[PDB]
C-alpha cells in the first residue's frame, strides 16, 4: 500500500478515463451504433432525439454490464473491506471479469492482428492477452458486430421500401415518392410487432 | 511500458512521501540520530516531488483532453 | 394558465401561420395546376416548364398581398407580447 | 554544462504543453485521423462510430505504429537520462534523430524542397542535415497528401455500389426511388463481410511501413 | 531617458500579453488561415483536416513569410538594444519601420484613405509618416479582402467538377441521385493530381 | 422603421432579383418548350431530350448577359451600403 | 442594419436556386454553388470599406 | 480586381467546364435520340428501354476518353493556383 | 536567419549559468574559502532568483498566447 | 488629437523619471556628496516604490479587461 494523497491523486486522475471506460471496455459503442444505424433505417435522422438514444445505451449497458459488476463486487469490492487483498492484487483481480467479457466478445482475428502489430510472439495462452492488444481488438469487433445488427436491422426496411415502390410502380404511377408512402407503414409494422422489445431482447442475447 | 513508467514514478514519489512521514514519526517519539533540519528538508523534497507529480498529471490530463475533442 | 388557454394559444398561433402562407401556396398550386393540364391538352411533357411561371406567380403574390401579411404579423406580434403578463402562472 | 534543476524542470514542464502538436504532426495520427473522417464519408453514415471511438483507435494505432520509434528513443537517449549518463540539452539532442529518421521517410521530395527554397536555406548536403523546421511542415504537407489520396482510394467500391445500385433502380422504371436509402445496407454489407475496419487498419499500418 | 529596469521588463511582459493579436493584425497569419478554412469548406470536408494541424501550418508559413521582417528587426533593432548600444524607445521606434513597411506592401491606398479621413487626419506627405493607429485597420482590412478574392478564385475549379459531374448524372436521368456524394471522391482526386497543398502553400507565399 | 420602409426596400430588392433572373429563366423556359413541341410533333418518347439543350442556352445565355447583370447587382449593391446609414433614420 | 445586411445575399441565393432547379438540376445544394459567388460580390463591391464606411456615418 | 477579369475568369471555366461534358453529353444524347428514333418507328412503346444503352455509350466515353478529360482539367486547374499572387489587387 | 528556438536556448543557458555561478559561490563559502564575501553570495543568489523569475513569467505569457492561437475554430 | 498609448508612454516615463531621480539621489549620499539628506533619500525611494505599484495595478488592470473584451464570442 502506497501513500493516501498519490491513492486520491490517481483515483481522480482515473475517474477522468470514465468516457473511455465506457466507449472502450464495455459494449456502450455496439448499442450506441445499433440505435443510430435504426434511426437512418426508419428514414427520420431525428424522431428520437440523440439524448434519448443515448441514455437508453446507457440503461442497456449497465443491465448488460450487471454480472460483470456483481463478479467485480464479489472479488474487489467486498474483500478491499476485509483486506485479504487490496491495493494491487485486487484493482487487478476485479478487472478480471473485463478481461473474460471482453475476451468472449473479441473475435480471433482482430487479437491476432494487434498482436502482430506488437511483436508479441510468445503470446501462446488465451487468458494473459495484454490490455493493449485485448482493447482496440475488442472496439472492432464490436464495431463489426454492431455493422452486422444493423445490417439486420436494415433488411425489414429495406424490403418494405422496395415492396411499397413495386406496387407504386405496377399500378401505373411513375412519379410518386414511395418515401411518404412508405414511412407510416414502416412505423406500424414497427409498433405492430412490437420491435423495441424484440429488438433489446435480441441485443442482451448478443451480450 | 508507458504505464509502467507512470507505475514507476508514482511508486517513487510514494516511497518519498513514506520516508519522510516515518522519519518524523520516529522523530516525534524522541528516537535520537534523527535530526530536525533533516526531517525538515525530507518533508520539503516529499512536498516538491508530490507537486511535480499534479503538475505533470494535470498536463497530461489537458494533453488528453485537447486530443479527445478533435473533430475526427 | 389553464391548458385550455395554452392549446387555444398553439391554435390561433397556427392558423395565424396558415393565413400567413395560404395566399403563397393557393397560387402556387394553382399555377402548377393550370400548367399541367395545359400539359396534358397539348400532350407536352417537360418537368422543367411547370417551375417557370410558379415562381413569377409566388412572387407576384408578394407584389399585392405582401403587406396584407406583414400587417397580420405585426398585430399577432404586438398583441402576444402585450398580452404576456396577463397570462403567466 | 549542464542545465540547473529548476530549468530542467521548467522546460520539461514546457514541453509537456506541445502535447497534441507533436502527436499531430510529428507522429502517425494525422494519416489515421483525416482517413476515418473520410471513411465514416464512405459509408453513407456521418454518424458511424462516435468521434471519441475513432479517436482513440487512432491513438492506439498510432502508439503501435510508433513503438520502434518510442523504443529507440527510450534506449538511446531516455535511458542515459535516467541512469546519470547525459544531460537533458543531449538528451533532446539525440533522441529526435530517429523520429527526424521517421518523419523523413514518410516525406514527399517536393514539399521538402518547397520550404527548404521558402525559408531560403543553404545547400544541405544530405538527408541528415535537414533543420526541423524545414522537415515538420513538409511532412505534414506529405501527410495530407497521402491521406487524401488513402481516402479518394477508399472511396471507390461504395461508389460502385452507389453507381449499380442506381444503374438498377433507373432501369426498372422506379426513376423516383432515392438510392442512397437503398445503397447503404449494401455498403454495411461490403464492409462486414470483407472485414472492412481490420482490412483497412493493416493496410494503414503497411502504408507507414 | 532611457526607462528603467523594472520599468523595462513591465514593458517587456505587457507586449507579450499582446502577441496573438500581432501575429494576427500585424502579419500574414490572417490571410493564410482565411484561405486555409475556405479552401476546407470548398472540398466538402468540413472537418477532414483537424483545427489544431492547419493552424500550424499557418503558423510556419507566417514565420518563414515573415523571417525577412524578423531579421530586418534583429539586425536593426534588437541587436543594438541586446548589447546595451540603443534604449528600449528607440529600440521599438527603429523595429517598426521594417514592420511598417511590409504592412504598407500589402494594403490597399483605398482603406487607408478610408482610415485617414474617418480619422480626421491632417494631410500626410508620402508613406513616410502614415501613423500605425491608421496603418493597422487599414492593413487588416486590406488582408481581408485578398483573403476572401483568393478562396473564391480557389472556389472555381470544384465548382467546375461538381456542376459537370451534376450534369452528367442528369443527362441519364438520374433524378434523385445526389451529386454530392460521387463529387467528393473526385475533389480528392483533383486536389491530389495537382498537388494542391505544395501549390497553394507555394501560391500564398509567392503573393507575399 | 415602418412596414413601408421595409416593404418598399423588399420590393426593389425583389425587382432586383427578377431583372437579374429573367433572361436565364426566360431562354430555359423558351428552348424547353421548343424541344417538347419537337418532340411531340414527331412523338418521340423520351423524358431527358430538353436537358442538354437546356445547358448550352442557359451557358451561353449567361455568355452574353454576365457583364449587364452583374454590373446591375454590384450598382444595386453600392447604392443599398451607401443608403445603409440612412436607413435608420 | 443586420437585417437590410442580409438582403443581397439572400437575392444571390434565390437567383441560383431558381435557376438551378428551373434549369433541371433540382438535386444539388444551391448554398454550395451559392457561396463563391457571395464572396465575389463582396470583393467586388468592395464590401469591408463600404460597410466601414457605412457603419461610421451611422453616427 | 475589376469585374470584367472575374467575367473573363469565368468564361475560361465555363470553357474548361463545357470541354469537359461534351464528350459524354453529346454521345449520351446522340445514343437516347437513336433508340427514341427507333423506338418511334417501331411503336415499341416503352421509355425504360432507351436508358441501358446510354451508360455503356457513357461508359464507353470515359475508357476512350477518360485520360483526356483527366489531363486538360489538369492543365487548368496547375495554372490557376499558379496565378493566384497575380490576380489580387 | 533568426530563429526563435536559439533564443529560448541562449535564454534558458543564461538563466542557468547565472544559477550555477551562484550555486557555486555559495558552496564555495560554505567551504570556507577566504576570498568570498557573505553580502556577494545573497546579492547573486537573489539576482539569479529574479532572472529565474523572468524565465517563468515570459514562459507564462509565452504558453498563454500560444493555447490562445491554438483554440482557434481556423 | 488625444492617443492613449500617448498617455500610457507618458504615465510610464514619468514612473522612469522618478525611479532614475532617486536612483541618483542614493548614488550620490552612498559617494558622500555633500547637501544630501538621509531621510529625504529615503522618502524618495518610498514615493518611486508608490509610483511603481500604482503603475503596476493599472497595468494588471488594463490586462484583465483587454482579456475580458478580447475573449466574447463574436
Amino acid at each position: 500500500s502506497w501513500s493516501l494523497s498519490v491513492q486520491t491523486l490517481v483515483f481522480i486522475t482515473s475517474l477522468t478515463f470514465l468516457p473511455a471506460i465506457l466507449l472502450m471496455m464495455t459494449s456502450f459503442t455496439r448499442i450506441i451504433i445499433v440505435f443510430g444505424l435504426l434511426r437512418n433505417a426508419l428514414g427520420t435522422p431525428s424522431a428520437p432525439p440523440n439524448q434519448v438514444l443515448l441514455g437508453l445505451a446507457l440503461f442497456l449497458t449497465f443491465f448488460i454490464m450487471s454480472p460483470v459488476i456483481d463478479k467485480i463486487y464479489v472479488d474487489a469490492y467486498q474483500p478491499f473491506s476485509e483486506q485479504k487483498i487490496s491495493m494491487q492484487e485486487a484493482l487487478d483481480k476485479g478487472a478480471q471479469p473485463l478481461r473474460a467479457f471482453m475476451l468472449r466478445q473479441t473475435r480471433e482475428a482482430d487479437l491476432a492482428l494487434f498482436a502482430r502489430l506488437a511483436n508479441s510472439g510468445p503470446l501462446q495462452g488465451p487468458e494473459a492477452v495484454p490490455m493493449r492488444i485485448l482493447l482496440p481488438a475488442y472496439v472492432t469487433s464490436e464495431l463489426k458486430t454492431a455493422f452486422q445488427i444493423g445490417f439486420t436491422i436494415f433488411i425489414p426496411f429495406l424490403i418494405i421500401d422496395l415492396v411499397i415502390a413495386s406496387v407504386l410502380m405496377a399500378l401505373g404511377m411513375m412519379m410518386v415518392p414511395p418515401a411518404t408512402i412508405a414511412l407510416p407503414f414502416k412505423l406500424m409494422l414497427f409498433v405492430l410487432v412490437d420491435g423495441w422489445q424484440l429488438l433489446m431482447g435480441s441485443l442482451a442475447q448478443s451480450f | 511500458s508507458f504505464a509502467g513508467q507512470l507505475h514507476a514514478a508514482l511508486d517513487r514519489i510514494s516511497d518519498r512521501q513514506a520516508a519522510a512521514r516515518v522519519q518524523a514519526e520516529k522523530f516525534t517519539l524522541g528516537e535520537p540520530g534523527i535530526a530536525l533540519n533533516d526531517v525538515m528538508a525530507d518533508m520539503q523534497k516529499a512536498s516538491v516531488s508530490m507537486q511535480m507529480g499534479i503538475q505533470v498529471r494535470n498536463k497530461l490530463v489537458a494533453a488528453y483532453q485537447e486530443v479527445m475533442s478533435m473533430q475526427v | 394558465m389553464t391548458p385550455e388557454s395554452v392549446m387555444m394559444m398553439g391554435t390561433e398561433a397556427m392558423k395565424v401561420a396558415l393565413a400567413l402562407a395560404a395566399p403563397l401556396l393557393l397560387v402556387a398550386l394553382i399555377t402548377g395546376l393550370i400548367i399541367s393540364i395545359l400539359q396534358a391538352a397539348t400532350q407536352i411533357n417537360e418537368m422543367t416548364l411547370s417551375f417557370i411561371p410558379k415562381i413569377v406567380a409566388v412572387f407576384i403574390a408578394i407584389i399585392v398581398a405582401g403587406p396584407w401579411m406583414l400587417n397580420l404579423l405585426l398585430d399577432y406580434v404586438r398583441t402576444l407580447f402585450s398580452n404576456l403578463p396577463y397570462i403567466i402562472g
